């Protein structure tokens, strides 16, 4: 419930090295549960 | 399907008492390989309209889906199996040949994808222990992958 808070924010992978964490959540689950929906959950810039 | 089903039971009664490298299995795995575009086909009805029903249930499926009524219709269809990208172009063809849509070209997407699953169970668990058997009574042979 807690980590519920830091998913769309800038800076989540801040200490852990893997910085594309987001990218590739959205690759693997984006097709089955929506990319835009993915995107708003992990506070990316899909135009960017 | 269930003739099928009842020519899998005796595939599986023929391979009864089969020992690892067994000569019978041997044949079957021989006649499965001619046999292979046809079996291919098979397999591919039934991954077909499993992932289907998967699919129907996605969130992004249901996003396409905006009619009152819950009908989606056969351009919405198109374009929410396109956007999933696990079928090809002529396997979303099939499925729209499939999903007697209506005259208004609107799909009961529920009733589609529940269709096939209650008929084809039966021979699609046969086909898996089928399967099972053989991989595990004959385990050095590529073809079987």
């Amino acid at each position: 419930q807690w980590d519920r808070l830091v998913l769309n924010t800038p800076s989540f992978p801040s200490n852990y090295w893997d910085k594309f964490v987001k990218r590739k959540v959205l690759d693997k689950h984006g097709d089955i549960f929506g990319r835009e929906r993915i995107a708003e959950l992990l506070g990316m810039d899909l135009a960017s | 399907l269930d003739l099928q089903k009842d020519m899998v039971v005796m595939l599986l009664s023929l391979l009864e008492g089969n020992v690892v490298n067994g000569m019978i299995a041997r044949q079957m795995v021989d006649m499965l390989v001619e046999s292979s575009s046809n079996v291919e086909m098979i397999l591919k009805f039934f991954d077909m309209f499993l992932k289907l029903k998967d699919i129907v249930g996605s969130e992004a499926f249901q996003d396409y889906v905006t009619d009152p009524r819950g009908l989606i219709s056969k351009k919405d269809f198109q374009k929410a199996m396109d956007s999933q990208k696990q079928f090809t172009g002529p396997e979303i063809q099939f499925l729209l040949s499939c999903s007697e849509a209506d005259e208004n070209e609107m799909i009961n997407c529920e009733e589609f994808a529940n269709r096939f699953q209650e008929p084809a169970r039966d021979i699609g668990f046969n086909v898996a222990v089928l399967l099972t058997n053989l991989s595990e009574h004959v385990p050095h042979d590529p073809r079987l992958r």
